């Protein structure tokens, strides 16, 4: 009920973004919408004295027709004061199973600093530029700005705080406007607590970290090899000695003296055996010195394997590791790639802020005017992760395979 | 008197750190000064300035050409920043009866802001200086005055919300000083009605007074159809860099209608530019092109409006070198709009590519134009597609459309095999350069025994690496493996050009066509891999 003095970072502006070009549909539910946020207080119609915007548009969640509003706060939060530290929560992914909840209806409450407000501008455009743009500004907290949940950080304390001494064994984590809730409980179980805690905030995603792990690197195993299988045997162990200290390749690539076919079977030497052993026993020991740096960037590359089949790096200097996966999973996505895409990124998203507490620099393979074109129309989270684009094919696509 | 409902001001800032500027006046002939008191004299009775005294240190210069100029160079400078592209005819929809309605005196007829009108101060110089010049203020908002745009047209969408609320029957356009009022309505009860929003709009003070075809922003709006104003091409024996760049633009802005419009043999003039005094010729592919497009521009070509009830179609065709055409309609042979794209500035490519960003191009226009995605009619095979997007090592994605079958059709033109081909000859291929004196050499050796190292002078490392691969193309079936130590080639081959600036590329692609199955695989170099002969090419 009382507004705390918010600024921004020294020598930094307010935010100027353009305003992309939005579906008639979209509009439509965005003018619904913000109509009926403005009969609520939440936010205002503002005057051309206000030279501030964030880009809006409208999506929908999960198992939901209903059109959601979504805002791009990214610049705003980059140019939003570094709010201060609670030390993320390790013990969430070591839990057994974990929820996502969407707790954005509580921050309409709470105020927003008047002198703040202007900010949070943002303008639905109209189609064929018939008329000006609406514009509107944030009277209370706004969903997808940082400042939002490190403001009601204290609220959720006190609200929270039954249920904490009630079962202290649920962790309890909090990012943007979604709340984090993970336990060792069974599926219905956890689905009755989920109920209660969500009537618990009423009157005031099921993932499982479990079954996500770390993945290493692996050799095939044959009775014939041949030169092909061998030559590509090679390549993926001298990739892979940037990443561990004793691969070593002369005995195998001793093998492909002399010039044969591709498809011709070479029989491995006993030197040649011993060798593939060794490398086999240092690769199944995990990297060495690989730590976590909090001040430094998270990097995620994703590589497109094909047959909905996705990989996906996560770290912070170069063959060093944090994470690695892959993205198998099919819901309806079967024909479209950007689709699958952009799902994987959310997923990856997720998961880094379930892990180290913020989100990671995607690169992705993908030219930038195709992503830019479809990207918001299969996205579905609050938050909004930073990308680039890689727009020449890695050769260790198939190394991750 | 009925009184003119009261527009609200809006709070104007200077920029931090900044007061109200203060520039001299300059001398003026005495007819301007008698001009610009004669001016101000009325405009004070009109309530649009004030007389001020020297309690205001703040002043900004003014001439006149009478009309009077008020310079607000600095003032802009030290105002602060506002908010705020144009309506294009092709998604108008159709309407019975449209009107267009001008405002006059529309900065004059808004309220600046009382905290504010300090800062517009300004000072006529009486003659020979003999005494202080005449002190004046502006109450409303100055004509070339930063804020004056934004203000005004906010004014005019807060008195105009109502009406338009009330009358969902009748469609309005706002842009600057013009209102656009369109109705499908009878033309006696359209008329009522726009008598009735000129009403509304006198009530907070605004006067309005142009019958179709309408000449407005290039345009030529008639009631059932658009076009542009007619395009002035210039014929000159010599021409400069400032001639080209007046030239591709009238060129592009006639291409939003004319189809079939290209200008890359003119815009390729324009490398090494900034210097705007030159003389240019012209090749004959140029002359040839801007002949041709003379040859469009011979007879005039109409687009017509939007019709929500239909399916938006947008068919796009291949015209060459990089240059694509496409053309926007409902119904056959009639356009909604015309456009062209062109390839990016690249070193490969492929004709694939270069339809999807095209696609991409016209998806994102036609959602500001209409509002939606159109279907789209592309000259590619769906299984061509298909095993493009299939096999890309990229996401890629095109939107809802269909195979049209006019030629030139893009198609894939080579495939490389995924795995090692059975029965087909394998050619370790390598190449290497020296630095110093640019001598190098680059070949292959095979299983079957067949070797071959060419000399080459001028050349690099990557330039041999290439060569190889070109050579194992050459002497080889029609089906081969071919392995190679190079990341660069490998880098290129998997991109899938189709063509390429390098000649060298262009000549490996032309052999890749010629083959049946074609695989390539890739190894480390000095690895001490057998085959991989990298003491051939080092001698
Ligand atoms: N001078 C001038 C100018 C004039 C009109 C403009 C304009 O007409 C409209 C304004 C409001 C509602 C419908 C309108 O039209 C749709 C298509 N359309 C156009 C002309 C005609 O004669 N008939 C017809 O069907 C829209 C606009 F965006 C700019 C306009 C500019």
């Amino acid at each position: 009920i009382e507004t705390v003095p918010v600024k921004l970072k020294p020598g930094m502006d307010g935010p100027k973004v353009k305003q992309w070009p939005l579906t008639e549909e979209k509009i439509k539910a965005l003018v619904e919408i913000c109509t009926e946020m403005e009969k609520e207080g939440k936010i205002s119609k503002i005057g051309p004295e206000n030279p501030y915007n964030t880009p809006v548009f409208a999506i929908k969640k999960k198992d939901s027709t209903k059109w959601r509003k979504l805002v791009d706060f990214r610049e705003l939060n980059k140019r939003t004061q570094d709010f201060w530290g609670i030390p993320h929560p390790a013990g969430l992914k070591k839990k057994k199973s974990v929820t996502v909840l969407d707790v954005g209806d509580a921050y309409f409450s709470v105020p927003l600093d008047e002198d703040f407000r202007k900010y949070t501008a943002f303008t639905i455009p109209s189609i064929n530029n018939e008329t000006p743009g609406i514009r509107y500004q944030y009277n209370v907290l706004p969903q997808g700005w940082k400042g939002s949940p490190a403001i009601f950080q204290s609220s959720m304390t006190k609200i929270l705080e039954p249920f904490k001494k009630q079962n202290p064994d649920i962790v309890i984590y909090q990012y943007m406007d979604d709340l984090y809730v993970g336990s060792d409980l069974e599926i219905g179980q956890h689905r009755t607590k989920i109920e209660e805690l969500r009537q618990h905030l009423l009157r005031w995603y099921e993932l499982h970290p479990d079954k996500w792990t770390v993945q290493p690197i692996v050799l095939p195993e044959k009775d014939s090899w041949t030169v092909n299988d061998i030559q590509k045997l090679v390549g993926k162990l001298n990739w892979a000695s940037q990443i561990y200290p004793g691969i070593k390749v002369r005995q195998l690539s001793k093998l492909l003296r002399g010039t044969k076919a591709l498809t011709e079977v070479i029989p491995l030497t006993e030197e040649a055996e011993l060798e593939l052993a060794e490398n086999r026993e240092i690769l199944k020991e995990p990297v060495h010195g690989v730590y976590y740096d909090p001040s430094k960037d998270l990097i995620a590359e994703i590589q497109k394997q094909g047959q909905g089949q996705w990989t996906y790096q996560i770290y912070q200097e170069p063959f060093k590791n944090l994470k690695t996966g892959k993205y198998a999973r099919m819901r309806g996505a079967h024909t479209n790639d950007v689709k699958q895409l952009t799902e994987a990124v959310q997923k990856i998203t997720t998961e880094s802020i379930v892990i180290w507490g913020k989100t990671p620099k995607f690169k992705l393979p993908i030219q930038k005017e195709t992503w830019e074109t479809w990207w918001t129309e299969y996205w579905q989270a609050t938050w909004i992760p930073e990308w680039e684009f890689v727009n020449t094919p890695p050769l260790v696509k198939l190394w991750y395979q | 008197m009925v009184p003119i409902s009261p527009i609200e001001t809006v709070p104007v800032k200077l920029k931090p750190g900044m007061d109200g500027p203060k520039v001299k006046q300059w001398p003026l002939t005495e007819e301007k000064i008698k001009a610009l008191v004669e001016i101000c004299t009325e405009m004070e009775k009109e309530g649009k300035i004030s007389k001020i005294g020297p309690e205001n240190p703040y002043n900004t210069p003014v001439f006149a050409i009478w009309r009077k100029l008020v310079d607000f160079r600095e003032l802009n400078k030290r105002t602060q920043d506002f908010w705020e592209g144009i309506p294009h005819p092709a998604g108008l929809k159709k309407k019975k009866s449209v009107t267009v309605l001008d405002v006059g005196d529309a900065y004059f007829s808004v309220p600046l802001d009382e905290d504010f009108r300090k800062y517009t101060a300004f000072t006529i110089p009486s003659i020979n200086n003999e005494t202080p010049g005449i002190r004046y203020q502006y109450n409303v908002l100055p004509q070339g005055w930063k804020g004056s745009p934004a203000i005004f047209q906010s004014s005019m969408t807060k008195i105009l919300e109502p009406f338009a609320a009330q009358n969902p029957d009748i469609v309005i356009c706002q842009y600057m000083d013009d209102l656009y009022v369109g109705s499908d309505l009878e033309i006696g009860q359209h008329r009522t009605k726009i008598e009735e929003l000129r009403q509304h709009l006198l009530r907070w003070g605004l006067t309005t007074p142009k019958e179709p075809p309408f000449l407005w922003m290039g345009y030529e709006l008639h009631p059932d159809k658009w076009t542009v104003q007619p395009i002035v091409l210039p014929e000159k024996d010599s021409w400069t860099v400032n001639d080209i760049q007046k030239l591709v633009g009238k060129l592009n802005w006639a291409s939003q209608i004319y189809p079939g419009i290209k200008v890359r043999q003119l815009s390729k003039l324009l490398r090494g530019t900034k210097a705007l005094t030159e003389v240019i010729p012209l090749t004959e592919e140029a002359e040839l092109e801007l002949a041709e497009n003379r040859e469009i521009l011979k007879e005039p070509v109409h687009g017509v409006y939007y019709d929500p009830s239909k399916d938006l179609i947008a068919e796009i065709q291949k015209q060459g070198q990089g240059q694509w055409t496409y053309q926007i309609y409902q119904e056959p042979f009639k356009n909604l709009k015309t456009g062209k794209y062109a390839r990016m500035r690249g070193a490969h490519t492929n004709d694939v590519k270069q339809l999807t960003e095209a696609v991409q191009k016209i998806t994102t226009e036609s959602i500001v134009i209409w509002g939606k995605t159109p279907k789209f009619k592309l000259p590619i095979q769906k299984e061509t597609w298909e095993t493009w997007w299939t096999e890309y090592w990229q996401a890629t994605w095109i939107p809802e459309w269909e195979f049209v079958n006019t030629p030139p059709l893009v198609k894939l033109w080579y495939q490389l095999e995924k795995e090692p081909i059975v029965g087909a000859e394998t050619f370790y291929v390598d190449g290497a350069a020296n630095r110093e004196t640019k001598l190098g050499k680059a070949g292959y050796v095979t299983n079957k025994g067949r070797q071959k190292v060419v000399p080459l002078t001028n050349t690099t490392n990557q330039k041999t690496e290439l060569q190889a691969i070109y050579l194992a193309l050459q002497d080889s079936g029609l089906e081969v493996n071919i392995v190679t130590d190079s990341q660069y080639a490998l880098g290129i081959i998997q991109a899938q050009p189709d063509k390429s600036e390098s000649e060298l590329v262009n000549q490996i692609i032309e052999q890749l066509i010629k083959k049946e199955k074609v695989y390539l695989a890739w190894v480390p170099a000095h690895k001490g891999i057998g085959g991989n002969e990298q003491v051939d090419k080092l001698v």
